[PDB]
């Protein structure tokens, strides 16, 4: 039972899109982050978000694309040969003891 | 910028090391020290919410650590095994976060 990332599709043609969907969510969720690659890292944050409020806060590596949603799903949308690779997903929670799950697709 | 200081930075086996955080974002929400050079739940330490003042004791974590509000931890009575990296997560108001590491050694 614990947090887990599936693409689908896994292998994604270029110019296509991709959804990185979130199973097992914990009920005590606040908020969102999508990184770039296998860690929490501020500078490889796509989209920050927060439930309550429904605001959705670009990152560093943010780049007009990705689409985040109230379920913790990833779209990512005009796939390009550069996307290849691991997308982290770190769950908030309301006593701050996060979860954090990844996550990967491969573009042809 | 965010900052650690190991007070001292190396310290003799059984006394204590305080790591200072300097530069808090204006906005916090609660922190999470981590064992190591990255985040990761399983190698936690402790936490804090600042709203309600609970403190999360994680996996890592031996009876040995306190830690303030600030986000300055106290690590008392320490081995030749704690010499290493401690990572700070900073979660703000907004579910933004912010991460810096956080080393120290030991030595006698
Ligand atoms: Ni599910
Ligand atoms: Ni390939």
């Amino acid at each position: 039972a614990k947090l887990t990332i599936e693409s689908t599709p896994f292998n994604v043609a270029e110019g296509k899109e991709v959804l990185l969907l979130a199973h097992n969510l914990p009920q005590n969720r606040i908020g969102y982050s999508w990184y770039k690659g296998e860690r929490v890292d501020g500078n490889s944050l796509i989209v920050g978000y927060v439930i309550g409020t429904q605001q959705a806060t670009p990152g560093p590596a943010y780049s007009g694309r990705e689409t985040i949603y109230p379920n913790a799903s990833l779209l990512i949308q005009n796939v390009t040969q550069n996307d290849t690779g691991f997308y982290t997903l770190q769950v908030i929670k309301s006593d701050l003891v996060n979860e954090e799950a990844t996550g990967q697709f491969h573009v042809y | 910028q965010l900052t650690i200081e190991a007070v001292p930075s190396n310290a003799a086996e059984g006394k204590e090391v305080l790591l200072l955080v300097h530069n808090l974002p204006q906005d916090p929400r609660g922190y999470n020290w981590y064992k190591g050079e990255t985040v990761d739940a399983n190698r936690r330490i402790i936490g804090y919410v600042i709203s309600n003042q609970q403190i999360t004791p994680g996996p890592a974590y031996s009876n040995r650590e306190t830690i303030y509000p600030n986000a300055s931890l106290l690590m008392r009575n320490v081995t030749r095994n704690d010499t290493g990296s401690y990572t700070l997560q900073v979660i703000k108001l907004n579910l933004m976060s912010e991460e810096v590491t956080g080393q120290f050694s030991v030595h006698c």
